RNA sequence: UUGGCGGUACUUUAUAUCCAUCUAGAGGAGCCUGUUCUAUAAUCGAUAAACCCCGCUCUACCUCACCAUCUCUUGCUAAUUCAGCCUAUAUACCGCCAUCUUCAGCAAACCCUAAAAAGGUAUUAAAGUAAGCAAAAGAAUCAAACAUAAAAACGUUAGGUCAAGGUGUAGCCAAUGAAAUGGGAAGAAAUGGGCUACAUUUUCUUAUAAAAGAACAUUACUAUACCCUUUAUGAAACUAAAGGACUAAGGAGGAUUUAGU
């Protein structure tokens, strides 16, 4: 069991983007240039569109791995601000201290 | 019916055992560090403990310690009565037997001097011991009124004719005052390959840092970062700041300075050089002049530096607008 | 042990090869840690260890780095009230010189195996070698 | 008022350990860090994975030694080695601890694919820093 | 069912002339029953002393150096001397090294804590050679300096080739050596279009 | 892998090698709730037909 | 660089006072509990492998991955049979082999031999394992051997070895006869099994039996097969039966071992010692001297595992030293154990504690007390936790060296090793302390030791409903209290003689009276008379008269004393 | 998820709502209030629903000289162990409700006339087991404060006596009733009057007095007359 | 008698603060943004001081919790007449905070009173005493000080948050659960905050903030709007940036009000 159904959908989006990464790279390369005929580029523009929507890598959201919070996350630890503060304020993060200056 | 851990008062047998364990500890710590147990000292102990138990805690009271039990264990007032229950001191029932025993002695001294019957400044540059120091001498806690009364009685003793016994007595309650030397430390005078004399000093203003190299003999040629000072400092106010050290001592056109200022802006770099030149120029002026410079602000580093911004407000002191109601 | 002592302790087999050895002109070891005292103790162990094997060593302290970030103190609203956190990194650089490749492997293993917890190393070997045989002689 | 990791005052009958007594602002001042790895140092990677592993390792030891932990565990990472240092009360028989050590080491070494060792220091009872 | 009783600490049986390296052969956590020292740690309470070693989490939180003592390190390095090889005496100076070994190859290792020993930065290699060390005619040196662009530093006369494109360090190292050979051989070659400069 | 952690620890709780205070708390709240007659209905037999 | 820590338990055991093994039983129990926890984890990992499959370790660690032992090839082919054979499944492989024969599909002779190896080696039984065997005439191994269309030397050889392993000596020899008739050639391993067969079989005449085993050796040269170490070790192990007649044959073998170039291992000497120094040796008057020559031969040599009896050598060598009462030889044997990494061949749990127990007991008997205490601190507890008899030997050594001041210290050590409530040990400690008089300081120290041993009796009495205070401890504890400024306690202990109905000894009774005279307390003197009357001891009347002259008795005391005198 | 699970201490703290604001201000007519329970009370380390048997943890490591191996209880055997645990669990619960009767006072809902035991031992182990304490009044007075508004304290009047002529009384005030009992009980032992009894059963003579506005008229009576007085005077 | 109050007096007083003093702003214009209102088939929460660029260090799909339509019924897990629920109650709570507050008190154990509802000080001293928490000290801003941060008890506002997560009670279980597709509009209307400009201490250009040459009121100053092109990210431009034109309003802002030592 994952934290919630929103984290479950994100996990599937992350696993389907990994499968279609090479494919979406090869097809999209044919479009990001000015050396190939525009007819081929217009056709590659539709082959990429036909791929499943969950393959698109901009539909991935970074969520707290422990609470599935969509916003407030710190990318280095993958935790929300609320969860990070609980581990930091208890001495459980190695080298994290309060900032007094 | 209050249930908290009571004071673990330390008996003499307890502290005695704590001193035997420490004495056996030193022999082990010496054996670990490969040193001779006989010569191993308190300073070596602190060095050994710091290596074997590295701690980076900012507060040093919280770091590992293997100290002699006397330093760590607070020395406590012992039992004030015997097995039969009779207090050892006749002033026991006052509650401040040691404060009142001392006030008994000084009042008896005062009476003999007054009955029995020169300059009183036998000691100068001394202060009366502070309340915290007195409390330690008596091994008990005093109030502010208790301290004030003790001093008034001691002052009365000095007023009266005092034999050498009284002077030694009041001496025990006088702590030597150390008047900090607020005088400049003159720089050395090195010599170049050519043989000319020169002194060097650093200066810091805001984030700028400078390293001046004043020469004893010159025509007033100042070069900043290998450039002239009129070119490097196109602003008049910055050049005026470089003039202040020499103009003050009427030494314009008599020294040749080579500066190296990195960091900060135009004004902070001129100010940093000003201090660096004033500190280097000390080696070539009389001590009366060096004091003249200090009292004109030329030798004091400026502590004013940019303040940090605080979260929840626009600036270091600027606060977000209090929204209308 | 007072009376019971090993007689002929077994020692690892070190066989000298016929391949020439690497020659390191310099070998910079940058240790990093959150604690200054740990670096002081490790610096003492590393300098003492180098001196005992004949290696030439120097030490300096690169400037420390402090990374600060701000977070929201409350779980909901109260924007203006924040909590700030920092991570402090301290550095000690051990610059070794004129090391053969065998001396640099045994030394690095010995000091890397004894690297305390919370300490990260960054070895930067600088090898010196002859010119390529093709480059030595111009050929058209 | 700040509530984070602060054991509050009652009537002077609440035992607190040294770790519990000190609020977050004393971290790096009076009390150190329970976990020591290289993942939060400057220019270092895999902080998220070290932090997630620690969270699990603490819940695992609490359940595997229920009521037998005198204080929070200390995690020490050196190379790929993991070292767990736990103060444990002397409640269980001695042979039971030998079982749980062999079990918890093997299970956590085959779960994270690293050598994991357990270090247990037994105390007669919880150590009380102060009564608050 | 009587409770089990703990034995007295083994520090009591430890002599003051023991072989301490044997007590702590390798890095271990602080064991109050094995460290024969009355060490105390902890910010003391008012009218209190720092906490004792037994049951001290703060002492356990320290990365101690008990296994690494001046007596151990000297005994350790004595064994490790057999491994070391002697630096050639002739190369007593940095300038002497540049004469016989003009090529400097920079490689970096990284040591961190975790299950994976992989760091992306370990593949990068940097070759540094001085053009004076290379046998270059006046024509060749001008051609070498124009091709390399900013890799050449006029002040130091050092050519810097940094290769990280290949996955492994042995490939990146071999590539930089290749780049030097092509640049050197190409510099000597004279092309007809060069006469139009 | 939230599935591996939840499944692995659940299996250990049933083998007696792990104790889940959170689960034991919930398991007893269900027991008491069922006695009170507030237990989960069977699927397809809910209040609405 | 590092050496053994003398004040620490073995590294296996957890380094905590609560978790250190006090006794030898706990040592094995603590390790068995550890092995049990390791097996509980491996069971879970191998039973729920899906949770232990994510690999985050670079480089990859193969030994930290879940194991799979069940065949995953479903199709019935020679390849599938080969998999089962590789996994060592015996019954499943037989079923798939028979199914392959039922279909008639070709099976390679090499593959058919891999099946016989598995069946012959495990004797038709599934491999032993833990989770939640004579040769059978009608078995899969023999059946499959007959079904084999084409036979090779290896096939016969596998049968000969498996039979001998599973105690089928008679059949194995018959199988070998077939191999000779087919004109095939055996290997060294098969010749070693055949030699093991002739020896185990009981032959009426040794001379015939010996000539038979030699015939196997002669056929090893006809077939150009060279012997190995195991071959000679097998012959010597068989010779240990005939101690009297195996001496000359045994030495000849070792000379032939060197000429061939095979190097005798620790096991090879273990067998020669057994054959020359029998444990049940009546003729102890003039023992053999070979043990001295062997140790000289092996002085300074380092040995590695090369046989299955290498561990046995050291335990046997120390035993022979104790029998001969030669402590110089015991040092040579221990000195050999310390060279290189010979320590690894001391033995397992049964033989590790016999070697050191035998060693330390010899030291205490034949070594100076000063050195004896050096060995004591080194070996115990770091090497072995001794049984109580070891301490009785140590205490007796202290008595022979006139150093009884250390007896209290030996007692404190004994309590750590679970001898606190040992009756035999407690009786020895008190006996030696109170056997003779001592200076005042020593008597006071002994009195404190006597008090501690009293608490053990007292606490044991309280816990147990039925408890008996042995008579001798009562006398020793009472005497020590009188001699060591604890006379008041000794008067209370006088009552315990009546509570437990133990007969006070004549010496003890008069000792109490002597102390009473110095004290001058007539009351205390009469107390002794009371106890004498209880047990109707004849001396009690004489003691009562002695009190009359020793002290002035008040008229009230006269009436009270007279009543006791009448009683 | 396994990572959203909290400890028992945190689960009970929240569910009980003891530290909540409402309880502190007494804004609920407490009834049917959750009762805390320890769930680790009867759980043995090594015992699971699956019924596995772990040598060295929940079963003997060695049995009759045989080194045990892992095993599991049968479905019937496990249903028995599970049943036995339920019986122990219920047994504890019934004992929780079981209580020991204490005699009431003048009325069932009043504290007047209730024995609260002897005073506590003195400074040098001076026990007062021969003294009995009785309550004469418990009042909930109020002091208005700016911080707390109406603030409540418990004022207790107690009397003590050894039944042999020595008796005393004191008032104890506190915010908690239990504390007011301790303060008054130990204070009254410091104010012991000695009362003269004629022949050990009555006063020496009639006694009429006025204390403030209270009037008392006592009369000496013969044996067997009994105490015919105000209930406080009887106490 | 205690507390609260007094358009009852008499003394202290606030330190960027109540009045006075000082500087730059808000209030007017154009935009960006929040809220309210209107309004939509179409979230939720915050919403005097202590909400209003607030949860968001962030909404084209996703995010998403909303609306419409279509679809699934053991439906994430080892097992479970179970899974799941952003369904109600922050007036059941934990967790984490706001506020008086850098305010000086809080709580507990004792002792005293011609009774005590409470109160308990006098220093040339008259009933108060000995300890905890806060403050102080200490540590941080890598000499030193100062300063700044941090710290700040117990209570007050049933203050905020069941939508970070968890959880008590009640409710849904072919639906209040799960998944897919397409939508989630609009003002220009009030108001909060911010940005930019209104210019000469200015405008543009080169330099570099030195200096110089031009511009300087009808379009000079002057839009980060609308519109038109190009580029960046993406599958999708509805987004952002860079140019181009096009010009509007703006001529230093009433009552009043914010911040700074
Ligand atoms: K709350
Ligand atoms: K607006
Ligand atoms: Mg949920
Ligand atoms: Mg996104
Ligand atoms: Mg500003
Ligand atoms: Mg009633
Ligand atoms: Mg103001
Ligand atoms: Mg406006
Ligand atoms: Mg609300
Ligand atoms: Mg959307
Ligand atoms: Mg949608
Ligand atoms: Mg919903
Ligand atoms: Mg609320
Ligand atoms: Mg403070
Ligand atoms: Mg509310
Ligand atoms: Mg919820
Ligand atoms: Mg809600
Ligand atoms: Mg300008
Ligand atoms: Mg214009
Ligand atoms: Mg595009």
């Amino acid at each position: 069991y994952y934290v919630d159904w929103r984290m479950l959908r994100d996990l599937k989006r992350r696993k389907m983007a990994y499968e279609y990464a090479d494919e979406r790279l090869r097809i999209n390369s044919l479009r990001k240039n000015t050396i190939l005929p525009k007819d081929l580029q217009e056709m590659a523009g539709d082959e990429i569109a036909a791929l499943p929507r969950d393959s698109c890598p901009v539909r991935i959201r970074n969520r707290c791995v422990m609470t599935s919070r969509p916003r407030g996350v710190k990318r280095r630890w993958r935790l929300s601000r609320i969860v990070f503060r609980h581990l930091a304020d208890h001495g459980l993060l190695s080298g994290v201290q309060r900032a007094i200056w | 019916n209050v249930q908290a851990s009571r004071q673990e008062s330390y008996t003499e047998d307890f502290i005695k055992k704590q001193i035997e364990e420490f004495n056996i500890g030193k022999r082990h710590l010496a054996n670990m560090m490969g040193e001779d147990p006989e010569t191993f000292a308190e300073e070596d102990i602190d060095r050994a403990i710091a290596y074997l138990f590295p701690s980076g805690l900012f507060e040093k009271r919280a770091r590992p310690m293997m100290k002699h039990p006397e330093h760590i264990f607070p020395k406590q007032r012992a039992t004030q009565w015997g097995e039969d229950g009779r207090p050892f001191h006749f002033l026991f029932y006052t509650g401040k037997q040691s404060y009142y025993s001392l006030m008994h002695d000084v009042y008896g001294k005062v009476m003999q001097l007054e009955k029995h019957r020169a300059e009183s400044r036998d000691l100068i540059g001394s202060r009366w011991l502070i309340k915290e120091e007195l409390e330690e001498m008596l091994v008990e806690k005093l109030s502010d009124e208790d301290y004030a009364q003790f001093i008034r009685l001691l002052e009365k003793l000095l007023t009266l004719p005092c034999g050498p016994a009284e002077e030694e007595f009041v001496q025990r309650f006088r702590r030597s005052v150390t008047i900090q030397s607020k005088k400049q430390l003159i720089e050395p005078v090195q010599y170049d390959e050519q043989g000319m004399a020169f002194s060097t000093s650093e200066g810091r203003r805001k984030s700028a840092t400078a390293q001046a190299v004043v020469y004893e003999h010159g025509s007033g040629k100042i070069h900043v970062n290998g450039v002239d000072y009129l070119i490097y400092f196109p602003i008049t106010q910055d050049r005026e700041q470089l003039m202040f050290p020499f103009h003050f001592l009427d030494r314009l056109e008599r020294h040749d300075v080579t500066c190296t200022v990195s960091g900060g802006g135009r004004s902070a770099q001129a100010g940093a050089i000003r201090l660096a030149m004033a500190r280097a120029l000390c080696s070539f002026v009389t001590e009366d002049e060096v004091e003249w410079m200090r009292q004109a602000g030329l030798l004091t580093p400026d502590p004013r530096i940019r303040e940090r911004k605080k979260p929840g407000q626009e600036g270091a002191r600027r606060k977000f607008t209090w929204k209308k109601r | 042990l007072h009376v019971d002592v090993p007689k002929d302790v077994t020692r690892p087999t070190i066989t000298t090869s016929d391949e020439p050895d690497t020659l390191y002109k310099r070998l910079s070891i940058l240790v990093k840690a959150h604690d200054r005292a740990v670096l002081d103790s490790y610096e003492y162990f590393a300098v003492l260890a180098a001196k005992e094997l004949g290696i030439s060593i120097k030490v300096h302290e690169p400037p420390r780095k402090i990374e600060r970030f701000t977070l929201l103190k409350s779980v909901h609203i109260f924007k203006k009230h924040r909590v700030q956190y920092e991570m402090r990194t301290l550095y000690r650089c051990l610059e070794l010189k004129h090391l053969t490749g065998s001396t640099a492997s045994v030394y690095l293993e010995y000091i890397q195996r004894n690297l305390p917890e919370g300490v990260a190393m960054e070895v930067t070997k600088t090898q010196i070698q002859q010119l390529p045989e093709h480059i030595k002689e111009p050929m058209w | 008022k700040n509530r984070a990791a602060r054991v509050r005052v009652a009537k002077g009958n609440k035992p607190v350990s040294y770790e519990e007594a000190h609020a977050p602002h004393y971290i790096a001042h009076r009390k150190g860090w329970l976990s020591l790895h290289t993942g939060n140092l400057d220019g270092e990677d895999h902080a998220a994975e070290r932090t997630l592993e620690d969270v699990f390792l603490r819940k695992f030891m609490m359940g595997t030694f229920p009521g037998c932990l005198a204080d929070q565990i200390v995690l020490k990472r050196r190379a790929n080695q993991v070292d767990i240092c736990a103060l444990v009360l002397r409640q269980l028989p001695a042979h039971k601890f030998y079982f749980l050590v062999g079990y918890s080491e093997t299970l956590l070494s085959h779960f994270y694919k690293c050598p994991v060792r357990l270090h247990l220091q037994t105390v007669p009872s919880k150590v009380v820093y102060k009564y608050i | 069912p009587m409770r089990r009783k703990a034995l007295p600490p083994r520090t009591e049986k430890m002599d003051t002339d023991q072989d301490w390296p044997s007590v702590y052969p390798t890095a271990a956590p602080f064991k109050p029953s094995a460290v024969p020292l009355p060490v105390r740690m902890g910010y003391p309470v008012k009218k209190g002393v720092p906490m004792a070693k037994e049951g001290n989490l703060e002492l356990l939180k320290i990365p101690n150096f008990l296994h690494l003592t001046p007596v151990a390190i000297k005994r350790h390095c004595a064994a490790l001397k057999d491994f070391c090889t002697e630096w050639p005496a002739a190369l007593d100076s940095d300038e002497k090294c540049e004469e016989h070994f003009p090529v400097e190859i920079d490689t970096a290792d990284y040591v961190s804590s975790g299950p994976s020993i992989r760091n992306p930065k370990a593949r990068a290699v940097t070759l540094r050679v001085k053009l004076s060390s290379l046998n270059l005619d006046n024509h060749a040196k001008k051609k070498l300096i124009k091709l390399v662009g900013e890799r050449y530093c006029k002040a130091t006369d050092v050519l810097t080739i940094t290769t990280d494109r290949c996955p492994l360090k042995r490939q990146n190292y071999d590539y930089a050596v290749y780049l030097l050979t092509v640049l050197y051989h190409e510099s000597w070659k004279t092309e007809d279009w060069e006469n139009s400069k | 892998n939230h599935n591996t952690y939840f499944a692995l620890m659940g299996n250990l709780r049933f083998l007696g090698l792990y104790r889940d205070e959170h689960q034991d708390f919930k398991d007893e709240q269900r027991r008491l709730k069922k006695l009170r007659g507030k237990g989960k209905p069977r699927k397809g037999e809910g209040k609405r037909a | 660089t590092v050496n053994r820590d003398p004040t620490a338990a073995p590294y296996v055991f957890h380094d905590d006072p609560y978790l250190i093994p006090t006794s030898a039983l706990e040592s094995r129990s603590f390790l068995l509990a550890k092995k049990s926890g390791e097996t509980a984890a491996k069971f879970i990992i191998n039973s729920y492998p899906k949770y232990f499959q994510k690999d985050i370790a670079e480089p990859h660690i193969p030994c930290l991955m879940p194991e799979y032992f069940e065949p995953q090839i479903e199709d019935v082919s020679e390849a599938a049979l080969e998999e089962r054979i590789r996994l060592r499944k015996v019954r499943a492989s037989v079923d798939m082999f028979d199914q392959l024969l039922q279909a008639g599909t070709t099976v390679s002779l090499e593959t058919t031999n891999s099946l016989l190896d598995l069946l012959c080696y495990y004797g038709d039984q599934e491999p032993p394992a833990d989770y939640p065997g004579p040769w059978k005439a009608q078995n899969n191994a023999e059946r499959i051997f007959a079904l084999m269309p084409e036979k090779n030397a290896r096939s016969y050889c596998t049968m000969i070895r498996g039979m001998v392993k599973h105690r089928a000596y008679a059949q194995a020899l018959n199988v070998y006869t077939e191999l000779l008739n087919n004109r095939l050639s055996a290997d060294v391993y098969t010749f070693n099994a055949l030699i093991e067969a002739k020896t185990f079989i009981l032959n009426e005449k040794f001379e015939e039996k010996w000539n038979d085993i030699l015939d196997l050796l002669k056929h090893m040269v006809a077939q150009k097969v060279k012997p190995n170490l195991q071959t000679f070790n097998t012959i010597l192990k068989g010779l240990r039966k005939c101690y009297s007649l195996g001496r000359i044959p045994a030495l000849q073998i070792l000379r032939e071992m060197k000429h061939i170039g095979i190097e005798p291992s620790l096991a090879t000497y273990h067998h020669i010692i057994h054959l020359f120094y029998p444990r049940d040796l009546s003729a102890i008057k003039m023992p053999s001297l070979i043990i001295y020559d062997i140790m000289n031969e092996l002085e300074g040599r380092t040995f590695s595992p090369q046989d299955l009896d290498d561990g046995r050598f050291f335990q046997l060598a120390m035993s022979v030293c104790s029998s001969l009462r030669d402590l110089e030889l015991a040092y040579q044997v221990h000195r050999l154990l310390n060279t290189g990494d010979n320590r690894k061949l001391v033995g397992h749990d049964p033989l590790r504690k016999v070697y050191y127990s035998k060693f330390f007991s010899l030291i205490c008997s034949l070594e100076q007390i000063d050195v004896t205490l050096k060995w004591y601190k080194d070996l115990i507890p770091s090497v072995f936790l001794p049984h109580y008899q070891i301490f009785i030997g140590l205490l007796q050594a202290l008595d022979v060296a006139n150093r009884l001041e250390l007896v209290p210290q030996i007692w404190k050590d004994s309590k750590e090793y679970s001898h606190t409530f040992r009756d035999a040990l407690r009786e020895e400690v008190l006996m030696l302390m109170a056997r003779d008089k001592h200076p005042p300081e020593l008597q006071v120290a002994f009195a404190d030791c006597a008090a501690d041993i009293k608490s053990t009796y007292e606490d044991q009495s309280a816990r147990q409903p039925a408890f008996d205070w042995p008579a001798n401890p009562l006398q020793y504890i009472a005497v020590l209290f009188l001699r060591g400024g604890r006379s008041q306690e000794a008067w209370k202990m006088l009552e315990l003689f009546k509570k437990h109905k133990k007969i006070p000894r004549n010496e003890l009774l008069e000792e109490f009276m002597d102390t009473a005279k110095a004290s001058g307390s007539t009351a205390l003197a009469i107390e002794v008379v009371k106890l004498a009357s209880a047990f109707s001891l004849p001396i009690g009347e004489s003691l009562a008269q002695r009190v009359v002259m020793d002290f002035t008795v008040d008229p009230e005391q006269k009436e009270a004393l007279g009543n006791l005198t009448e009683l | 998820s396994f990572f959203t699970k909290l400890t028992a201490e945190e689960l009970w703290k929240g569910a009980l709502a003891e530290t909540g604001a409402g309880a502190r201000k007494g804004r609920g007519k407490r009834t049917k209030k959750k009762k805390r329970k320890d769930l680790n009370r009867g759980q043995i380390i090594g015992e699971g629903r699956s019924g596995f048997l772990w040598p060295g943890l929940n079963v003997p490591l060695i049995k009759s000289g045989v080194v045990q191996n892992i095993g599991q209880r049968s479905k019937e055997e496990q249903q028995k162990v599970e049943a036995t645990m339920v019986e122990q669990r219920e047994e504890w619960d019934r004992k929780r409700k079981i209580k020991v009767k204490r005699e009431r006072g003048w009325s069932g809902n009043t504290w007047g006339g209730v024995s609260i035991g002897p005073p506590d031992p003195g400074p040098n182990g001076e026990t007062y087991e021969d003294f009995d304490t009785r309550i004469l009044e418990v009042r909930n007075v109020f002091n208005m404060t700016a911080k707390e508004g109406r603030k409540k304290s418990v004022r207790v009047l107690v009397a003590v006596g050894n039944g042999n002529g020595a008796a005393g009384f004191a008032i104890g005030k506190a915010a908690d009733r239990g504390d007011a009992f301790r303060k008054a009980k130990n204070r009254a032992i410091h104010y012991l009057h000695y009362i003269e009894r004629y022949e050990g059963h009555t006063i020496f003579h009639d006694i009429s007095l006025r204390f403030k506005r209270t009037q008392i008229r006592m009369k000496k009576q013969p044996r067997g007359y009994g105490l015919r007085c105000h209930r406080a005077i009887i106490t």
